[PDB]
């Protein structure tokens, strides 16, 4: 849904 | 992995990453942590990439199965995948608690591990049906935030990725979309003001994570 | 999987395919085969998709590691992946030998299983360092070819995929590029001449595999 | 190298 940290 | 040298585990984790064998990569990195020595920066990144990929495939599968669920077979198989995901998160949490966090004294290591603790409690929360797990993620992210604000510049990539993930925790898990939006905005703006201090390569590292903060702010506002 | 109903195994294989959980999909389909009943067309496709994806990831990884190989660690880890690949091929071959092939009397089932036997001996040959394994693939593909030419039209998709894979066996494994090119050309031309007999949906099924034959002929000539 | 059957 909502990109998180790589 | 007890009979394998630490350096050979680390070498084989890197081979497994090249081969996209992430379950093997995480098993090699677990064995390296269990040697008992602290991890270097590059070794902490190997540990995190390996587990992120393992749990990332399990999260994707759990979302497909939970959507189909909305005989006993769909629930049984969603339960099967959910249990395996909870086991991977428990394994990571167990490495952090025995003994990576307690031995981590530099801010770079301690914030990295506390962010990981927050992340893997967050993945537990995504499947939980819960308050105590949400509190454990919050508490780990807040300790990491407190240290990162005192010890690292606002462009530091670990500080930025922690604030990004704590913002996703607030929006998706804690039902606090205004706290998510405030944290992502403040973090972006304080990093923008410190970019002038950076080399070209550090500028590229920090602006790539700032773009994720901006991508979420565009989704949320 | 012995305690799970056949129909529940098949249902969960389909869920695992949706979830891209191919190791689980192959374990469910192995359990369904081991119930001892013959497989339907859709069940044979589930068995083949599951193992193709499992072994496909192992082949990709083995190729990355073999290229790096060109201390003992690279060879040990390539050996580790190679052994696991050989075990998956042995498991599939074992299902075919106990007892899928012997119970398969219709041409559609028998050609499908003999093609699979050829394929998984071919994957064994890709890592072997060998004559006997190459002969076993050849013999399985030739039996399947003989039946398919007598019993199926030249556009049948199982016949076409068998001829495609036997052509790749000749070019890549048996060092017979002229036999590869002849088989792929003859198979394409005989299918083109029979397309007029097909419905729109069968035409789409057969021309998609014919395009693979053409893609290889373009690489080989 | 050489596409095989789906
Ligand atoms: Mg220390
Ligand atoms: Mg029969």
């Amino acid at each position: 849904f909502y990109p998180s940290a790589e | 992995m007890g009979s394998m040298e630490r350096a050979s585990l680390i070498q084989k984790a890197k081979l497994a990453e090249q081969a996209e064998r992430y379950e093997d990569m995480a098993a090699f990195m677990k064995g390296a942590v269990e040697k008992g020595e602290e991890l270097s920066c590059e070794e902490r990144n190997l540990l995190s990439v390996a587990y992120k990929n393992v749990v990332g495939g399990q999260r994707a599968a759990w979302r497909v199965l939970s959507s189909i669920e909305q005989g006993p077979e769909v629930r049984e198989y969603r339960e099967k995948v959910e249990t395996e995901l909870q086991g991977v998160c428990d394994t990571v949490l167990g490495l952090l608690d025995s003994h990576l966090i307690k031995e981590a004294g530099d801010a770079e290591s301690r914030v990295f591990y506390l962010k990981m603790k927050g992340d893997y409690y967050r993945y537990l929360a995504e499947v939980a049906t819960k308050k105590r797990i949400i509190d454990s993620a919050r508490s780990a992210y807040q300790e990491a935030m407190d240290i990162s604000k005192k010890e690292m510049p606002p462009t530091n990539p670990i500080r930025l990725g922690l604030a990004l993930n704590f913002s996703v925790f607030h929006y998706e898990i804690a039902n606090s979309p205004e706290e998510a939006i405030s944290l992502a905005k403040t973090t972006f703006d304080e990093a923008m003001a410190d970019l002038h201090t950076l080399s070209e390569d550090s500028y590229k590292d920090s602006t790539l994570i700032m773009q994720l903060l901006r991508d979420n702010l565009t989704l949320w506002t």
